[PDB]
């Protein structure tokens, strides 16, 4: 079934599954024509397959040239990440394919069940959880790879940089979800925290600051005063 | 004209014969049922007065023998069974004519309703349906499940419906899967009717034969059946004009015929909302539409 707060740790056991979000795939500007109309300009996005145990990230590049002549765009969005999470299964030793892949929407559960026919046994499901990743395109390194992207293009990331060699699963998963939360919620004051200190640096080959035990520990409590107060000047209070 | 006549009522039981229905008492003098229209198939079924549980009876076309029914008080229920012997049958049949104990199949004169309902239903494709070949006729119940049903536990005893399903391989074209899926005019046209039914008629006669049963039954299956052959209609962008318009007859004398009261387990909001409302069909079925909206507004 679902994918609640009661079974929250299935996700770091040992049968292979992916997250599949689909909120970044077709992304638009809306502008005003000449005419003083409105028309719609597609930008570059990008499918997040996201292995929630080892931070594998599958990152396909959706270029704007797929969206040509064709109607119906936020429909074909879903159906397009279906047939390129398939291709990746497909792509892949049987050893290697997901037991099962969780969609982040419902709308994508139809798509991909359609698309997955031929893997009955991968369990295609949905989730309860309102998990922040819709916020990748805040990380700057991959909202740079979308941009540069002349054509289709797979790029494979570790959204957790090195931190498995310290903390788990379990662990780096709530810290990368906060973080995102945090980046969704106020995205400059999120990267004002993250880049404060320019002592801390960004190693060419991660995504996040090289921070220590401590320096997470602070700004784990900082995001966190970061959510909680965007919180009130939301609702005031 | 046929008869099937009633070796006795030993036992109180409401009777129907096809749309028709009266109320026999505990060994009233009852013998059966006389002129019935020669020409199409026919139901005849039964409901005990102790036990409203499992409503059940027998598809049958007079033409193919000579049919009675006969209370077995072993296995407790109304039997058809054939007479084999002609010249038995016409003498049974006459004394009871003659003695006045049989119903008269009551139709009149104006009513096409039966023909409406049954137009593309024949017996020998019922008995691909309900396998049972050493007899003539077809008894279906209430309980009988779907060879669908089973894959999702007897298969003697089971309805062997066409199984129609949106998610499967077959009505699913390799990289067609989104097209396939939004419209399932290939589902329908090729697979199913030029595949497996071979003509619009024999696919048509199935959905019939579907909703009869879980009309005069409450056969849960065969209402799943019968909505899902409309649905796979109505989810076609490219259906022949002569198999809508059929279509929209069928669906509206099948809508007519319903229990007003019984509105609320035979019908299947999702399918119909959709069907009217969301389709590629969704301006194909007047008729259907304009009696279901001032019979059913509330399911809407
Ligand atoms: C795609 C679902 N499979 C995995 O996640 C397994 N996972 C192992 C760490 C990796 C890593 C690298 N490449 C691939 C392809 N898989």
């Amino acid at each position: 079934g679902a994918m609640n707060s009661s079974n929250y740790a299935e996700l770091f056991n040992n049968d292979i599954k992916l997250f599949v979000d689909d909120t970044n795939v077709y992304r638009v500007t809306v502008h005003k024509t000449f005419e003083g109309n409105v028309a719609t300009k597609a930008i570059n996005g990008c499918i997040f397959t996201l292995n929630p145990k080892t931070g594998h990230l599958f990152l396909k590049i959706i270029h704007t040239s797929v969206w040509a002549g064709q109607k119906r765009l936020s429909q074909l969005a879903k159906w397009k990440t279906a047939e390129e999470v398939s291709a990746l299964v497909r792509s892949l030793p049987k050893e290697e394919q997901p037991k099962q892949i969780i969609v982040t929407r419902k709308a994508m559960l139809d798509p991909l069940e359609v698309h997955m026919l031929d893997f009955p046994n991968i369990a295609i499901r949905p989730t309860e959880l309102r998990l922040p990743f819709s916020a990748a395109m805040s990380i700057d390194k991959l909202s740079d790879v979308v941009m540069k992207a002349t054509e289709p293009q797979m790029v494979l990331f570790n959204i957790y940089d090195d931190w498995l060699d310290r903390i788990s699963s379990y662990t780096a998963f709530s810290r990368l979800t906060l973080l995102l939360r945090a980046l969704k919620t106020n995205e400059e004051s999120a990267k004002m925290i993250l880049l404060s200190d320019p002592t801390i640096t960004i190693k060419s080959y991660h995504l996040w600051p090289s921070f220590t035990d401590e320096q997470w520990i602070t700004i784990e409590s900082q995001m966190r005063d970061l959510i909680l107060t965007e919180y009130g000047r939301k609702y005031n209070v | 004209m046929n008869t099937v006549p009633f070796t006795s009522a030993p036992i109180e039981v409401t009777i129907g014969i096809d749309q028709y229905s009266f109320n026999v008492k505990e060994n009233q003098p009852f013998h059966g049922i006389k002129d019935i229209p020669i020409g199409h198939v026919h139901v005849i079924h039964f409901q005990h007065a102790d036990n409203s549980s499992m409503r059940y009876g027998y598809w049958f076309d007079c033409r193919m023998g000579n049919f009675y029914i006969q209370y077995d008080p072993k296995d407790g229920l109304y039997k058809m069974m054939e007479e084999r012997d002609g010249a038995k049958f016409e003498n049974i049949v006459h004394n009871f004519k003659e003695r006045q104990m049989m119903v008269s199949y009551p139709k009149i004169d104006e009513d096409d309703t039966w023909y409406n309902l049954t137009e593309f239903v024949q017996m020998d494709k019922i008995r691909k349906i309900v396998r049972k070949d050493e007899n003539q006729f077809s008894y279906v119940d209430s309980s009988m499940t779907t060879v669908q049903e089973n894959e999702l536990s007897d298969p003697a005893h089971s309805l062997n419906y066409t199984v129609i399903n949106f998610k499967s391989r077959e009505a699913i074209r390799p990289g067609h899967e989104m097209e396939d899926f939004l419209d399932k005019s290939y589902y329908l046209n090729t697979v199913m009717l030029q595949g497996i039914f071979k003509n619009s008629s024999n696919y048509f006669g199935e959905l019939q034969f579907a909703f009869l049963n879980a009309m005069f039954f409450g056969n849960y299956g065969s209402s799943l059946q019968w909505h899902a052959m409309i649905e796979l209609i109505c989810s076609s962008a490219t259906v022949p004009k002569h198999m809508l318009d059929k279509l929209d007859e069928i669906l509206y004398y099948q809508i007519k015929t319903l229990p007003e009261q019984y509105s609320d387990i035979l019908l299947n909001e999702r399918v119909w909302n959709i069907c009217l409302y969301s389709s590629f069909q969704k301006n194909s079925l007047h008729n259907t539409e304009k009696i279901m909206e001032n019979k059913y507004p509330e399911l809407l």
